[PDB]
RNA sequence: AAUUGAAGAGUUUGAUCAUGGCUCAGAUUGAACGCUGGCGGCAGGCCUAACACAUGCAAGUCGAACGGUAACAGGAAGAAGCUUGCUUCUUUGCUGACGAGUGGCGGACGGGUGAGUAAUGUCUGGGAAACUGCCUGAUGGAGGGGGAUAACUACUGGAAACGGUAGCUAAUACCGCAUAACGUCGCAAGACCAAAGAGGGGGACCUUCGGGCCUCUUGCCAUCGGAUGUGCCCAGAUGGGAUUAGCUAGUAGGUGGGGUAACGGCUCACCUAGGCGACGAUCCCUAGCUGGUCUGAGAGGAUGACCAGCCACACUGGAACUGAGACACGGUCCAGACUCCUACGGGAGGCAGCAGUGGGGAAUAUUGCACAAUGGGCGCAAGCCUGAUGCAGCCAUGCCGCGUGUAUGAAGAAGGCCUUCGGGUUGUAAAGUACUUUCAGCGGGGAGGAAGGGAGUAAAGUUAAUACCUUUGCUCAUUGACGUUACCCGCAGAAGAAGCACCGGCUAACUCCGUGCCAGCAGCCGCGGUAAUACGGAGGGUGCAAGCGUUAAUCGGAAUUACUGGG
């Protein structure tokens, strides 16, 4: 609405738009992994672990997905794969 | 929100004189007094203790030229402080500067002192005041300004004054016009035909 | 930085017979006087608008149209006018009234004629008439070229130039000198004018006889030193639709329309009682009146006024002593034909509009916040002449309807609401069939209320014809409270118009003293509802001649009641005859129109009284049936062509025809 | 020294006692209305329709993040307006600056509202599994690359709001890669994550004369804390009804996955069959909670405007986005109700922000001045913004003071009202005569709210350094809206300023005339039907006073819901 920051609107697309993306790209790798355990691939998981952890570990420090998040994440997974593993 | 309206008509109803035409001769005759505060004047007045009850203090803020409202807040007040009660009422009275200055000599009548004060002819400890209610408290040291000083009124005011009983609790002059206010008037000195539980019972109830 | 020297102030009134062209020439003015273009609806009651280096007011809403009021009202107000005239309109039986009724306060006008273009358009027609219908002293001011279709340039006697037009969208224009023949024509015309001009300047007069020409600025002089005195009316023209003599018409106006100034001062009267004029010099007391109320959306309450003395100021404080109340005028506001110009204040003479107020209604006065507290005249007198009866179907819509005047009545104080003091049913006093005709809409729609329209009701009354004499009994003895009254009377109808009167004609005493009073206030009482309908049973004498009683029976009331009998039942048995109101009626009429004026009033069950003459009219009395004269203005202004009022009084009651006896009886 | 304070009357009966209702005298109010109305000071001011809303304002700001020039100021090789120093245009972004655009911070505060909500609430008190911008302490980082894009140019659709192709370009935009612990993951071993530069000033030296370099400030990233904020759990209290007694399927518990900043049926599969409920569930009605507030002697009763804390809501319903923070009061999407614009194809908007309008109502005020003061945002700063706030305007709405004169005046005037016609009374009241002059009026004088900022300097901090920066003094010229400020000085003349109710009893105050159960009064008892202290007028008086009444309403009297304190 006419004031200004109309402009507070346009910001917060690109920023969704973005972080839209990656929170995708983000997600996309942390469920090739449960797949993998899911399944009972040891070592594809492991892999796949390894492959998503930077992923994680990175976009929280980013910010979009802050700390605790990957933490959980990275947590969760790690237990599963010395699951069966 | 001054009484205005003939003084003396007011002392015959309450059954004394109150010095409103305090000014010159006295005890009263030469007025009317007393036998017929209206027009069925002779009639007695048989009547209420609510009746007799209510004289009393309505007399008294006769007496100061005191309007109900400010003088319920002076028995309110009265009530606030410590001691008896009926007697704080008196003194929240006598601190009037108005009454601290008929009761000085420099006015005639207190409906005159204040007359004085209202026009800021008048000082405490070096500040015109110009307001009667102002409460004047112990070691104050009340005055005429010099500019119109001595002048027609404050001559025969200053004057008779002595004439009256006099006070104690103040010292005044007169080259000067300059006065103390020395203490707080004691119950004993003040009063006799006035009666204050009743003007307490009053607020009482 | 002066920007208002006063005498450039033009304040008009744009007034005339409808059809006319009033509005669409306002409209007109209203785009040269602000065309501007250089190297860079009446929206409101007033508009302001520049004209070569002079302010013009203006306030087109005449409409003449039965209800004037508020064409008299502006008049009063502003102090110039333009009297636009159909100039097709020829055998034009209207044109009339809007004049009339202007020097009819003191106002000096031009005069105008418009559709100089349309069929029948001639000129001279008009001035063949405006002396020959109300007879002032025209002059002719310009000739225009090519009559009526062939509607061309025109030309200015007075400045001897010739104008042209080669369109009718206003552009292609031009001073173009008189076109070959013509010419002569001129001449005579500006002979006369500046001969008429003579009876002003006597320089404009030997100059004449000696044989030189006065100057082009003392000739106008005259005309205008001649006009403001109601002397004289210039007469100007051009099709407004097409543009043409509306630049020149306007030149006219500053030329010859009266300033602020050349006008008389307002009276007014100070707190303790006494006239005195009002000054227009911008520096004396605040003295302003309002005429217009208006609720803006953008601003809220908006109120026209006309300021006389001193002068209201931007941020202020007034003071209106019409209903003592303090305003606070906040912003000061002057409409132009486009736009809401923000000004800082109104010196006076000069008209606009103030913000705040609230308790400012139509004609109030306001002066400083100290000034004398003096109210100005403005007493205009404009009654009804044209009512009727509106009963707000079920109680419910009687409210909506009283909320209706509660608003309506302050938007509008040119009209009245009674509560016909007999029956209910409340009048609604109008000024013309459309007056109150449009209310009914408004009234009816923006208020939503949908009750009745018919028309009044008669106050008849019961009498009778032959006098009767009959007992009055009641006694009722089974064993305590008796109740034992008893009389005897002799009822006797008395002339039209004779009241009531009664006789206490008992001999020794037959009818105790002390029960008299009550078989009068019995009898008195009785008369109430007729023996007929049920309506005031009166125009009789009563006399008590008789009647018994008993010791301890009797009783006040027992006898209120025998005497409450005697009389319900003498007026039942005298024949009774169902009387009813009529009026005196003086209506003012041309004796050119009163042949059948008369006529239709006699075909009134009415009969005719005289006609002593008045001016140049004529004025006929007579009476007739309040039933029989419904909507007599819409029936009047009939057989006159408008040229007819009337007036109304009661006088007495009288019989109906017997055929309209068995009628009555609803 | 600091809650030390408690009153009754009238009316059932012919009379009495008792019981028992009803009624009054008190305080109080966001009031309204009627009559009347002088000044000020301080407070208050839509209680109804969370009804709808014209217009203007209510959130911006930084050029010390960036590509920049469109505006207005200036200058400029060089061309000139020349009237041979005064200076005008081509340009030129050259710097002072600044529209538009990117970026950053703020638009999650401030301000409004009481609609929802009888418990995602409030108050009081404990708790643990959490995150927290800007401020703050500690320690490290701050390496090296890249591809974009808006602005803009071309072309283009639109009436408009707003787009459409293709270019081209910058950074504190974005993304990699390096680096990687006291971080996270993991018992470990291992594994893994970040970033931004920008200004000021500088001797030598010098170079692609823009700078490298030196230094200073300010910023960028990281983990640990501080502080503030926030989420969260728990028990207790937190209105009415039983003419509602049964309630419940994610329902209560488990486990396992998933989820969030975090604990958690938060979500799910699975198992269990539980869980709430006369200590009142559920259902229905009502309500924001508190501090407080009114009342009362207190215990209670009533309440929750203004001020301050919490909550909730932002036309209605729904929802996420961005973010440190919202599921956003001038944000986004949908749905709904509704209004506006439109060239008819399509578009825009939400005053419970300030002022104002319509509508409703007994009722509620100006479309004001100002950022000078405190305070908030952005900025290094100066500044800019701020309907927060400071003020003014409107209304006797309240509270508080003041005035409307002060003396003096008598056989006591006249007039009026009563009168047993002696007089009485109005009444020191008037008038007469002195004396005063605040407050309104006039005219002069004239505080404080003003702290700081701005330059000049003096140092002391650092540093290569006396440049610059931080503090400190020093000096100089300055910054109020209010504002004809408060306060004071004079000028004149009593001059401009009194009204409302009551007077039978309760209840302070009485007679005459008018009226004749009429007209009327009336809080109760009851007046009025020919001598009316009760109706209405007058004289008189009583009470209050710029107010007085009247209505409305809470408590009191009511020991009349009785815990205190009854039957």
């Amino acid at each position: 609405n006419i004031k200004s920051a109309k402009k507070r609107a346009i910001q917060s697309e690109k920023a969704r738009k973005h972080n839209a993306s990656r929170r995708s790209m983000m997600r996309t790798f942390i469920k090739k992994v449960y797949a993998a355990i899911e399944a009972g691939d040891k070592a594809a998981a492991q892999k796949a672990f390894n492959e998503m952890q930077p992923i994680v570990d990175r976009q929280a420090a980013k910010g979009l997905i802050h700390k605790n998040k990957a933490a959980r994440h990275k947590a969760n997974l790690t237990a599963q794969i010395n699951k069966l593993a | 929100a001054r009484y205005l309206g003939p003084k003396l008509k007011l002392s015959r109803r309450e059954g004394t004189d109150l010095f409103l035409k305090s000014g010159v001769r006295a005890i009263d005759t030469k007025c009317k007094i007393e036998q017929a505060p209206g027009q069925h004047g002779a009639r007695k007045p048989r009547l209420s203790d609510y009746g007799v009850q209510l004289r009393e203090k309505q007399k008294v803020r006769r007496i100061y030229g005191v309007l109900e409202r400010q003088f319920r807040n002076y028995y309110k007040e009265a009530a606030r402080l410590k001691g008896n009660t009926g007697e704080n009422l008196l003194a929240l009275l006598e601190g009037r500067l108005d009454n601290v200055v008929y009761r000085m000599g420099f006015g005639a009548t207190r409906a005159e002192a204040r007359q004085l004060v209202s026009h800021k002819a008048i000082m405490v400890n070096g500040r015109v005041v110009n307001i009667a209610s102002y409460q004047v408290s112990p070691n104050d040291v009340v005055s005429i300004r010099e500019k119109a000083k001595k002048q027609s009124r404050v001559k025969a005011a200053l004057e008779l004054a002595e004439q009256r009983e006099k006070p104690t609790w103040l010292e005044v002059d007169a080259g000067k016009m300059e006065g103390t206010f020395k203490r707080k008037p004691e119950r004993s000195d003040l009063s006799a035909d006035i009666n204050e539980h009743l003007i307490v019972e009053l607020y009482s109830k | 930085k002066v920007e208002y020297d006063l005498k450039r102030l033009r304040n008009i009134g744009i007034a005339a017979h409808i059809d006319a062209g009033k509005t669409t020439t306002t409209e007109r003015i209203l785009y040269y006087t602000g065309r501007i273009h250089k190297i860079g609806t009446i929206t409101a009651a007033v508009t302001t608008c520049f004209w070569k280096d002079h302010r013009i007011n203006i306030i087109d809403t005449p409409g003449h149209v039965d209800f004037t009021i508020e064409v008299e009202r502006s008049m009063r107000v502003l102090d110039g006018a333009i009297v636009v005239f159909d100039s097709s309109q020829g055998v034009e039986p209207q044109s009339e009234t809007v004049w009339r009724q202007a020097e009819k306060y003191k106002v000096p006008r031009i005069a105008f004629a418009n559709k100089m273009d349309k069929t029948g358009a001639d000129l001279w027609l008009v001035i063949r008439t405006m002396q020959e219908r109300l007879g002032a002293r025209p002059v002719v001011m310009q000739l225009p070229i090519g009559r009526e279709d062939t509607f061309s340039g025109i030309i200015d006697v007075l400045r001897m130039k010739a104008y042209t037009y080669g369109n009718d969208l206003g552009t292609d224009i031009r001073e173009i000198p008189i076109p070959e023949e013509y010419l002569d024509q001129a001449r005579e015309y500006h002979e006369k004018l500046v001969e008429v001009a003579a009876d002003f300047d006597e320089n404009i007069m030997l100059k004449y006889l000696e044989g030189e020409e006065p100057t082009e600025e003392e000739l106008v002089a005259a005309i205008r030193k001649g006009t403001i005195d109601l002397k004289i009316t210039p007469v100007f023209l051009g099709s407004a639709l097409k543009n043409k003599g509306v630049q020149l018409l306007l030149d006219a106006v500053v030329d010859y329309l009266p300033s602020p100034l050349d006008i008389p001062p307002i009276k007014g009267t100070t707190p303790e009682g006494e006239v005195v004029e009002i000054h227009p010099d911008p520096n004396g007391p605040l003295a302003a009146l309002a005429f217009k109320i208006m609720a803006d959306p953008y601003v809220g309450r908006l109120t026209f006024i006309r300021v006389y003395s001193g002068t209201l100021t931007s941020g202020s404080y007034v003071y209106n002593t019409t209903k003592g109340r303090k305003e606070r005028v906040a912003r000061l506001l002057r409409m132009h034909a486009n736009h809401r110009e923000e000004v800082e204040e109104l010196k006076a003479g000069d008209l606009g509009a103030v913000v705040g107020l609230k308790e400012t209604i139509t004609g109030d006065t306001l002066v400083g916040e100290d000034a004398p507290r003096v109210i100005l005249e403005s007493i205009e007198v404009p009654e009804p002449v044209i009512d009727v009866a509106i009963e707000p179907k079920t109680k419910a819509d009687q409210e909506k309807l009283s909320q209706a005047l509660a608003r309506l009545a302050e938007e509008d104080p040119t009209f009245r609401v009674s509560t016909h003091p007999e029956t209910g049913q409340t009048i609604i006093s109008g000024m013309g069939e459309l007056h109150l005709e449009i209310i009914v809409d408004r009234l009816k729609r923006e208020f939503k209320v949908d009750a009745n329209v018919g028309k009044p009701q008669v106050a008849y009354r019961e009498t009778i014809t032959k006098p009767v004499d009959v007992e009055g009994k009641f006694i009722r003895q089974t064993g305590g409270r008796g109740q034992y009254g008893h009389v005897k009377i002799k009822v006797e109808p008395l002339p039209r118009g004779s009241g009531f009167e009664f006789v206490n004609a008992i001999v020794g005493g037959v009818i105790p003293k002390e029960y008299i009073p009550a078989v009068q206030k019995g009898i008195e009482e009785a008369m109430q509802s007729g023996p007929l309908i049920g309506f005031p049973v009166v125009d009789i004498k009563v006399t008590l001649y008789d009647g018994s009683y008993h010791e301890v029976d009797s009783s006040e009331m027992a006898f209120k009641i025998a005497g409450s009998m005697a009389i319900k039942e003498a007026v039942q048995k005298g024949d009774p005859v169902i009387l009813e109101p009529i009026m005196r009626v003086e209506v003012t009429t041309p004796e050119e129109y009163m042949g059948d004026v008369i006529g239709d009033l006699n075909a009134r069950r009415g009969q005719i009284l005289g006609m002593e003459p008045r001016g140049n009219a004529q004025v006929i009395r007579a009476f007739v049936p309040l039933a029989e004269m419904f909507g007599y203005a819409t029936d009047l202004r009939s057989k006159t062509q408008g040229r007819g009022s009337f007036v109304m009084f009661f006088d007495h009651y009288q019989e109906v025809p017997k055929q309209v006896q068995e009628k009555l009886i609803k």
